[PDB]
């Protein structure tokens, strides 16, 4: 596979093989059998190709070095600073064999790969936009004249991010492959992922897209301060979700009732302030409304969980949904203190951005039509989720160190638990009863609007907004 | 002469047939400006881009020269061929001159379809830059300016032939973009200010109309250049546009002339202004006085009312002579008034008067009535400009909405009248936005608000909005008291082609107008395989009617053609239909064409004449155009001699466009579908040979099983039965297997029937088995499919132990078994 | 099987069926679809090929012109026996209507009497004709003399009563029977000529025909109680906005498998009743009862709502509204 498709499946093998090199640069029996089968793989490789894989070590290197660098003195700023020059990223020039890692490559039955775009430079510029590690933007310079932005991350784990990446691919061509949603458009939002080290690794990054909570609820110019200027503040409504956390449960819902009738939804003005011209807001509206349902669906069958505000990007020219951080998955986020109730996030500003028929419109429909996707193709599903969970180093179970980190063998007993859980929902047996795809989706949605259900959610996951 | 030569070449051709003199001169000019001037760098990319000539004894070396340039570098695709013809599309001529390569773009299409595959295939990332949408509108909108001109009917033809060509393919759009001009946006993003943007499209739309024929709009044209030129807003706009490289910059040099003083417009106040707009009979005009209203709205405004910016006040002796201008400068004039405004007086006047307008249209004589409709479109265009602008308080979109006191619903109803869907549904949004807005500050129950006060259901209006765009699932959005009246329960019928369930609504209910209750049992009857039902039906509607209204004849010979009953005896689609097919069984070929062609003709002036905002009106034209074409196809072939390969190809080419309209609708795919096996039968009942006779049945069985699995696939079980009835009457099998049998099979299957569907095909099997040992090349895919989907379904029904289907079934498949 | 829509395709398919088969089954298919004017038409367009025309034809023309009241259509068989009777029920000549009446009794017999009986299934067209007949002789006297209150109540007692005898019967035997009946009441209403008891007349036609939707429902059939529910609109008008019928036209809508509508109708109808009264009106009890827990039921099968709303807005509401 690897001479065959060198550029697929080159980086898999050296993270496999680098995935203790972070302290080797900075300063199980299963565990070293795999580093030393990569080691005889990757000599192989080099044995056909020297060039390349000498290349792809030398850029790893120094995409793992530029991991570890300390940003806490640039934190503040966000203009741009410049790369320092002991880092080797920047030495890096004109590297002809090795394609753009953060580049989907069309897969070619025969071998050759003539002609692919290859880096050619670094930009001296890196950027800082947020973060808990405080990740690095860089932007890459190819061998044709453009400019390929991407995301270095550090002290992280970017592998299931990349497998979650995988599955979503295998929904859209599953979603593709049937006429009625390859008709709609219906597709998920997908980004490359090149996981690096164990704790290091680099992804694309999504151009054009802002996050929904810093366009929803930032302090200075968020929509619910331009518009609405009466109404409570964020930090106010915050304050008291945080207040009643330790109180009753109807001491919460009460609380979230008032906090959510001074705190009105104002993200339908996205399309509107966006895009002018009729025609183009409604099919942008249109596009937004079907990127929802499809997320929110596909979600939901893969247990998607941690879908608060900063986890999800808007593409600001094509109003289409992204989701990122898909560390928490198959109902793992119910088995949280404080667990989340709903389904995936469908809270006000959500339906409020889908028009003034909500989800009675196109959006329901759209959830019947992916979920009778999914119903059709439930075995392959199945197959495909089996092979993914009984990956040694996929890690999906929760630990009590994530449970804090998140909110401020019985491996094989649970792992056929979330199998069987997994089934029933593809076949659409909900507590214990067989129901029509209509009826599923009417349960979901009436499940995730439940301000009920809302009100006992963590006040981190912001469900008023 | 780069810019000019389109127009020279395009005004030339045309003489070329009337008198041989002129004719001699013309076609000198032409051979000495084409010819004799290949070997020119900056005349080569004028003439790559030009329309061929006519295909005539007179254009032999025209034509070859043209041809040999246009080709150098390689010759073209089928994409590089579309791309051309939008490139000389891009130049403004007369649609005439666009015959000749609207016939090179019909032969170049239907040379190759596989190649539109490949565009299909390529413009799926980004379905609203596909060529074809492109193309399609391309011609649309070159059919509209066909109309009213000396060539209509022959450019209609051609342009009918060419979207019959393509047919309904799916688009994986929703709606039309019309052209917008590149170097246009660009130059507005250049300037900053906002006056300076008023400059350069005053001064565009003047240079544009230099050149117009009146001699009376370019005497006050040149005065508008010379006094806007004069003034320090055009010497500001001259040294900041002449950066650019722009034919109207040269133009525009010797009017720009070099003065100390500039030109100081006469800023006279009236002693009490708001005057003369005061009037309630400025806004609102009469029938048929829009050009004059406009008009005088216009110059009232230039009446000593407002006009800070300079370049207003300069604009009148150009508004006067015409009415294209005065809409197009009205809102910028309404935009400048209310930049200045004072305590709100102008504000609330114009709000007042603008309620008052557009109550005026939706009042249904009247004393106000029946407004004109370019008047309701001009005021939807201020409005929809004004929109747009930011207000001076440095607000919000929302708050730049409401720059006058607008009730949206009223401008949603009119847009919607004006057949404007999207911004329709846009104002119908904020209204429903802005008494929310009110409501908290002091659908159902908007809806029955707007129906107590403005006398509108919102509700309603979003229902014939969301109608009007076509886009499916948004009509189930729309709820309210409605569903409950019949026809919405109809509509929705058969908007999810529950047949059986209109028909039964249809029959029962009697307060629906009579015309609509027979044209819905007609089509439910038609879509419900029922054809000697609805022929007696419709015979038995003869006796106790009077005459018939348009739709009856129209159903009555569509349910003739379909039902290929020839007894009985403008022109409409269904009736060229019915008359093409009679003379086609007649031999009078002559009659034949010339109906296809004015049906041709007909449907493209039909869809000349609508809004065309979405893009599933264009659909059904597309559909019915693709019929016509492939008719007229046949029709060459049965006109000569008929050759078993000439079948072949046409079968192949058949298959060919029906995988390009693969993700098309039934209701469109269905119509083409029927005309193909009418055809065939026709084929084969006047074929008279025996040696062909059976090549025809062999394509038709091919159409059948076809058909069956194109309605299967769209959950459709009565047409399936009625195609295999049809290959049980053309296709008696003695050998007793064959493959349409196993569609059978499934279409039995497919009804729900396992048992019928189990036991046709076991003794298929039995049969097959005794027959051969699978030797025979052609019956072993037959058995092997036979095999597997007998094995497929006894596991799945469960009639068989697991034991008895893996070994006689599943595994005798794998054994029996070049693409 | 009942499946009369796969009858009516084939049979229309079909060309090698000798035609008198074919025509008797596409107008039985027709018939029994609720298709009513579809099918007068289509007797109206089989009257051009007037060269054959056989027993069967006769007899189902008549059949159709008795069931769907055309009054215009004219040894003597069953329905054309039926169809005179009612003529003369009309022209108030009850003489011919009794030796109609009569007449038919006895060869009806006669035809049953000739077969060799060997199983029990043969009787019973034969019994519900029998049946058919009775009834008109008896609704004879009760409109030859004064029309009364009680002895209409009274005769829909026996009817109901009779029903109730045969509730295990086939649909087959039964629709005819309700057919008979519902022409019997629309004659009814239409020779009446008083106001007073035409309300008692109409009310015992809701009764009747919100008793044949239920039936049908019971059978699995969805025209003819969508037929029913309409021939009700036109009988009532809807003033008041809440009534028992529009309960079962709920039903009816539910049955279609359309449950959008029936939720709508019934909400609407639970808006209208809480609006009008406290339900301090005796009468009014049972609907609005049933209205919120047949609600409240389909909104937790259908799952729309949140158990909480389902409960306190629905059923625990249901249970504290609320001689046998
Ligand atoms: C494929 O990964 C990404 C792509 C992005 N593309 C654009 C974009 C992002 C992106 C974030 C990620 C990402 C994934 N993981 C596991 N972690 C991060 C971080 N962010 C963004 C944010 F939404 C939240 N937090 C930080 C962010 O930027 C640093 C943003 O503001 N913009 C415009
Ligand atoms: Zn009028």
């Amino acid at each position: 596979i690897s001479m065959d498709h060198p550029h697929h499946t080159l980086f898999i093998i050296l993270a496999l093989a680098n995935a203790n090199r972070d302290e080797f640069l900075t300063k199980s029996q299963l565990d070293e059998d795999r580093t030393e089968a990569a080691n005889r793989i990757i000599c192989t490789i080099r044995s056909r190709r020297p060039q390349m894989v000498r290349s792809v070590e030398a850029l790893c290197d120094a995409y793992i070095i530029l991991a570890n660098l300390d940003a806490t003195q640039w934190k503040t700023q966000r203009k741009g600073i410049n790369i320092p020059a002991d880092q080797p990223i920047t030495k890096l020039k004109n590297l002809e064999d090795v394609v753009v890692p953060t580049m989907e490559i069309k897969v070619d039955h025969t071998g050759e790969y003539g002609n692919l775009v290859t880096i050619q430079s670094f930009k001296a510029e890196f950027r800082l936009a947020g973060g808990v590690n405080l990740p690095k933007i860089i932007d890459c310079v190819g061998s044709d004249g453009k400019e390929r932005r991407q995301l270095v991350k550090g002290r992280d784990d970017l592998r299931q991010d990349a497998v979650m990446q995988q599955v979503f691919q295998m929904c859209n061509t599953l979603l593709q492959r049937n006429t009625e949603t390859r008709k709609r458009k219906l597709t998920i939002c997908t980004y490359k992922v090149v996981p690096l080290s164990q704790r290091s690794g680099v992804l694309e990054w999504c151009t054009g897209t802002v996050p929904i909570g810093e366009f929803l609820v930032n302090n200075e110019d968020g929509a619910h301060k331009r518009y609405r200027p009466n109404d409570f503040s964020a930090f106010q409504c915050q304050k008291k979700m945080m207040e009643v956390q330790k109180k009753s449960f109807e001491e919460k819902y009460e609380v979230f009732m008032d906090v959510c009738q001074n705190f009105q939804p104002v993200f339908r003005y996205f399309c509107m302030e966006k895009f002018l011209d009729p025609a183009i807001w409604f099919e942008k509206r249109l596009a937004y409304t079907r990127s929802v349902a499809t997320s929110s669906i596909v979600g939901y069958i893969l247990g998607l969980g941690d879908r608060h505000v900063q986890n999800i990007l808007i593409n600001e020219q094509s109003a289409e949904l992204v989701h990122i951080d898909l560390g928490v998955a198959f109902e793992q986020g119910k088995i949280l203190p404080t667990p989340e109730t709903v389904p995936f996030r469908l809270t006000r500003d959500i339906v409020d951005g889908m028009g003034i028929t909500g989800v009675e419109g196109v959006f329901r429909r759209c959830c019947e039509k992916t979920m009778e996707v999914m119903r059709n193709s439930q075995e392959t599903l199945l197959t495909i989720v089996e092979v993914l969970l009984y990956d040694p180093l996929f890690d999906w179970t929760m630990n009590p160190l994530k449970a804090l980190y998140l909110q401020q063998q019985s491996f094989n007993k649970v792992a056929e638990r979330v199998l069987m859980r997994l089934q029933e929902k593809l076949k659409g047996v909900e507590e214990g009863t067989v129901l029509s795809v209509g009826g599923q989706v009417n349960l979901l949605i009436q499940q995730a609007i439940d301000p009920k259900n809302l009100s006992r959610l963590f006040p981190g996951w912001k469900a008023w907004v | 002469l780069e810019n000019h030569l389109h127009v020279i070449v395009g005004t030339l051709i045309p003489l070329v047939y009337e008198q041989v003199e002129v004719q001699k001169q013309v076609l000198d000019l032409l051979k000495y400006l084409v010819i004799d001037n290949k070997d020119n760098e900056n005349l080569y990319i004028t003439i790559k881009l030009l329309d061929p000539f006519p295909d005539h004894v007179v254009f032999k070396d025209l034509r070859i020269t043209q041809q040999k340039i246009k080709y150098s570098r390689g010759p073209f695709s089928l994409l590089e061929e579309i791309n051309h013809f939008l490139s000389v599309s891009v130049y403004d001529a007369l649609p005439l001159t666009r015959l000749e390569g609207l016939k090179d773009l019909r032969r170049q299409l239907e040379l190759h379809k596989d190649q539109m595959v490949d565009i299909m295939r390529a413009s799926q990332d980004n379905p609203q830059d596909g060529i074809m949408v492109k193309l399609v509108v391309n011609l649309l909108q070159l059919s509209k300016m066909a109309i009213n001109h000396t060539g209509e009917k022959e450019v209609l033809e051609a342009v009918g032939s060419c979207l019959g060509e393509v047919g309904p393919i799916d688009f994986s759009t929703i709606a039309i973009q019309h052209s917008k001009d590149a170097s246009y946006t660009k130059a507005l993003k250049l300037f900053e200010d906002k006056e300076l943007q008023w400059t350069f499209i005053m001064l565009t739309y003047l240079n544009n109309t230099l050149v117009e024929d009146c001699v009376k709009v370019r005497s006050a044209a040149v005065t508008c250049l010379k006094n806007i030129l004069a003034t320090k807003t055009g010497h500001s706009f001259w040294e900041i546009y002449k950066m650019t490289t722009d034919p109207m910059l040269a133009y525009l040099q010797p009017f720009r002339t070099s003065r100390k003083k500039f030109l100081e417009v006469p800023r006279f106040d009236k002693e009490n202004p708001f005057e003369g707009l005061d009037d309630i009979n400025l806004w609102i005009p009469l029938s048929e006085n829009h050009d004059i209203w406009i008009k005088t709205l216009t110059c009232a405004f230039l009446d000593s009312g407002g006009t800070k910016c300079e370049i207003l006040q300069l604009l009148k002796p150009m508004c006067e002579v015409k009415t294209d201008f005065c809409q197009t400068v009205l809102p910028y004039l309404i935009h400048d008034i209310l930049l200045q405004d004072t305590n709100e007086s102008w504000r609330n006047l114009l709000s007042t008067h603008v309620q008052g307008f557009f109550t005026s249209c939706l009042r249904h004589h009247f004393f106000r009535c029946c407004l004109d409709k370019k008047s309701q479109r001009t005021m939807l265009a201020v409005v929809d400009y004004m929109r747009r602008q930011k207000r001076p308080s440095s607000g919000t979109i929302f708050n730049d909405a409401f720059w006058l006191d607008l009730n949206y619903l009223e401008v949603a109803k009119v847009a919607q009248s004006c057949a404007a869907h999207f911004t329709a549904l846009l104002y119908a949004e904020i209204y429903a936005d802005k008494k929310s807005m009110d409501d908290q500050e002091k659908i159902s129950s908007l809806s029955e608000k707007s129906k107590e006060e403005t006398g509108i259901s919102l509700q309603d209006l979003l229902l014939e909005i969301y109608r009007s765009i076509g886009e499916p699932d948004s009509l189930y959005g729309c709820g309210g008291g409605k569903m409950l009246q019949p026809i919405t329960r109809l509509r929705t019928y058969e908007h999810e082609a529950m047949w059986g369930k209109a028909l039964v609504t249809y029959d029962l209910e009697t307060a629906i107008p009579s015309s609509t209750r027979q044209a819905g049992i007609i089509q439910a009857l038609q879509n419900l395989g029922l054809c000697h039902i609805l022929s007696v039906y419709l015979k038995g509607l003869d006796y106790e009617n009077k005459d018939w209204c348009p739709e009856l004849e129209e159903l009555h010979y569509q349910a003739a053609w379909r039902n290929m009953q020839w007894d009985h005896c403008g022109t409409s689609y269904h009736e060229s239909l019915y008359n093409a097919l009679q003379s086609l069984r007649d031999r009078e070929f002559s009659t034949f064409y010339e109906s296809l062609k004015y049906a041709r003709v007909k449907e493209v002036e039909e869809m000349c004449k609508r809004s065309l905002e979405s893009v599933y009106s264009l659909y059904p034209t597309l559909s019915r155009l693709q019929a016509i074409g492939e008719l007229e196809s046949i029709g060459e072939l049965f006109s000569r001699s008929v050759t078993h390969r000439q079948l072949s190809e046409v079968y192949i080419k058949w298959q060919k466009h029906s995988q390009l309209l693969k993700d098309s609708d039934f209701s469109f795919q269905e119509p083409i579908m029927a005309l193909r096996t009418v055809i065939l039968e026709i084929l084969m009942e006047k074929e008279m040979d025996n040696s062909q006779r059976e090549c025809i049945k062999d394509i038709l069985t091919k159409h059948l099983v076809e058909l069956s699995i194109l309605a299967r696939t769209f959950k459709n079980t009565q047409l399936p039965e009625r195609a295999i009835f049809q290959i049980k009457q053309y296709n008696s099998v003695s050998c007793g297997v064959s493959e349409w049998q196993l569609e059978e099979a499934q279409v039995f299957w497919a009804k729900k029937e396992q048992s019928l569907a189990l036991s046709i095909l076991k003794q298929m099997i039995k049969k097959l088995d005794a027959s051969c040992a699978a030797n025979n090349p052609s019956l072993k895919l037959t058995y092997t499919e036979c095999l597997r989907v007998c094995g497929n379904w006894l596991a799945e029904t469960c009639l068989e132990n697991p034991a008895v289907i893996m070994q006689t079934y599943l595994e005798k498949a794998v054994e029996v078994a070049s693409d």
